[PDB]
């Protein structure tokens, strides 16, 4: 099973400025990583798909790059409702598995 | 019309149904396989189209019995429709030298 | 019965044959070669047959002189066998031809 | 000339222009793709050969949807093809064989 | 003899003739390129043998350009010669089908 | 994406000597690895193509080597004219990436 190393587990900035929190994988993945937030007492919400796919209705903030064992998840410009836990999970092989979680702090 | 034709005909739809359900069944085989990446139906569908057309670089490949079966079937139905083609294309080529011998 | 349906027909069979032995020789071949892997039987088979209708992942392959041989035949006779089909295919097409040239 | 010959003949052309297409629409799929190894002419070129071959040592393959489709059509000339050299082949025995027969 | 049968013949003792040299031209060829292994005749041997069956498990492949077209080479022999057999057993059933046909 | 490591960031070296720059890639890139000089306020300029194979124009005092991870430039006897930065760059994967750079001092 792969394992999806996060960390650190929370990152601190201030508004407006460039995140990027990372996500490594035990072993080649390709690009079948992808992304997901949860705010506090949220679903998780698919943020993006295969690593660099955005996903429709996700500010155009949101961006990730990456592919083999080392990807990134970005936002350019944080703010207030980007407070929540970034998750990874990969798809490459059987059995899913998801990322630690890492949470965004302002 | 010509046998050897409808042949060929048949032979590449039933191949193109081969080709879907294979990759249908070959996800459902694979998924429960500790390590097997044969999982979601997209890429198995080009597991299948390389299989059948027996290339299979090894980018992709069956790791449980039935995944395999499948394997078999597609290659298998790979290789004999090509061959039809083959086969239908020579009938094709034999019947017009013998017009061109004048019989 | 027509000749070339009983080749087919032989032809299959005789594979059968070959990818069981096959299977059996491969993992006597291969056991005692470090790092090798072809020595189980099952897999040796899945083995066999990929390899006979010549696609063959990677995922396994003979490392030893003697398995090597093994594969050589086994790819040889997965070769003539479907490609003997075909040929069996053709007769068929050329034959029921004539006929719809009322011949 | 002998259609299977115009055809065999034919057939080899077509090949190479499909060849090199094939290299230069899978690099131009390839591109943009993370991880991808079909990027560059001359492998691309040569990952072609392998592959209408039905070779295809998975030292290379495409992984965008595109390039694969490129590879689908690469594996089916290369196939097609070659089988109808075969198919030629088998009209030019089948003929000179009623030559022997005095017919 | 039967010319189909002198092809059929011809056609391997060649094969037998283009995997040696084959064999002892890719080592020729790839000796000299970092990381490439298809250098000792043995296993270049092995390399032609899987190649011109095309099975090509990837174990072993060229990546010079005259190493290549070495490969294209073994590649096309393989193929052509396997398709001659084909093409030979075609016009023996054809044939012997005429006959069970009275004619 | 490939990571193109290249350590020391600056070299000293004396008049003649043989100077050797070290470049490692992320993952095996097998050859796909080449060369660029760049002297202070210049344009980049091909040194050496595919690890090993030279380029016209281009002293036969330099040379390289290597396959695989780790790659190697090679100076035969420096001089003042070779003060500059040397970059490594692989086209194995997409997309092309830059090694760090390496600083030459006489
Ligand atoms: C020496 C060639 C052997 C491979 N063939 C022919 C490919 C011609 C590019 C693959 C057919 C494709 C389904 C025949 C199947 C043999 C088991
Ligand atoms: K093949
Ligand atoms: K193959
Ligand atoms: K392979
Ligand atoms: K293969």
């Amino acid at each position: 099973d792969i394992l999806l190393t996060q960390s650190p587990a929370i990152l601190s900035v201030s508004p407006g400025e460039r995140v990027s929190f990372s996500c490594r994988a035990s072993q080649s993945i390709g690009t079948d990583i992808h992304w997901y937030q949860q705010r506090t007492n949220g679903s998780p919400r698919l943020l993006i798909k295969y690593a660099s796919e955005s996903i429709s209705g996700i500010p155009s903030r949101f961006s990730g790059s990456g592919s083999g064992t080392d990807f990134t998840l970005s936002i350019n410009s944080v703010e207030s409702e980007d407070i929540a836990n970034y998750y990874c999970q990969q798809s490459n092989r059987w059995p899913f598995t998801f990322g630690s979680g890492t949470k965004l702090e302002i | 019309s010509a046998l050897h034709w409808r042949a060929a005909g048949a032979a590449t739809v039933l191949l193109v149904i081969v080709l879907l359900a294979g990759s249908y069944l070959a996800v459902l085989a694979e998924r429960g396989a500790p390590g097997a990446q044969l999982i979601t139906y997209p890429r198995a569908l080009w597991w299948s189209v390389e299989t059948a057309t027996t290339v299979g670089y090894g980018d992709l490949y069956p790791v449980t019995l039935w995944g395999r079966c499948v394997a078999v079937v597609v290659m298998v139905a790979g290789i004999t429709s090509f061959g039809l083609v083959t086969a239908a294309l020579a009938t094709w080529f034999v019947g017009r030298e013998q017009e061109r011998r004048g019989h």
